[PDB]
């Protein structure tokens, strides 16, 4: 999407097994405030949007 | 009410231990009052801050 | 400590960070005291093949 008309992913009812993207290769910025990716996998949240 | 410098004194001790218990559930700046919420969100680096 | 990686990597030298870098090849400490250092070495580790 463009910027201005950004897109919205409404992530629920699933597992979110985040270490396939905090050990991927692909990504110049990953930058997480308040939280640590690795520690998500030990979580569980009610809202998550992409 | 006869009783009440005894009463006083004793409802006094209650209320300084309620506010200290109840200072349990303020952030004081941090991003939860609960420490195992920190501790289980954040690593060392800044769950230290 | 020396050694060689690629550019987008070079923020994983530091404390308190993620990645294939940090996580399974060179990690540095929270408490990190010392001096990181980098520079481009394209004209000397690159190869036309």
């Amino acid at each position: 999407a463009s910027v201005y008309a950004w897109n919205r992913k409404r992530i629920s009812n699933c597992v979110a097994d985040y270490s396939v993207l905090y050990n991927s290769a692909s990504f110049s910025t990953f930058k997480c405030y308040g939280v640590s990716p690795t520690k998500l996998n030990d979580l569980c949240f009610t809202n998550v949007y992409a | 009410s006869a009783l009440g410098k005894l009463q006083d004194v004793v409802n006094q001790n209650a209320q300084a231990l309620n506010t200290l218990v109840k200072q349990l559930s303020s952030n004081f700046g941090a991003i939860s009052s609960v420490l195992n919420d920190i501790l289980s969100r954040l690593d060392p680096p800044e769950a230290e801050v | 400590d020396s050694f060689v990686i690629r550019g987008d990597e070079v923020r994983q030298i530091a404390p308190g960070q993620t990645g294939k870098i940090a996580d399974y090849n060179y990690k540095l400490p929270d408490d990190f005291t010392g001096c990181v250092i980098a520079w481009n070495s394209n004209n000397l580790d690159s190869k036309v093949g």
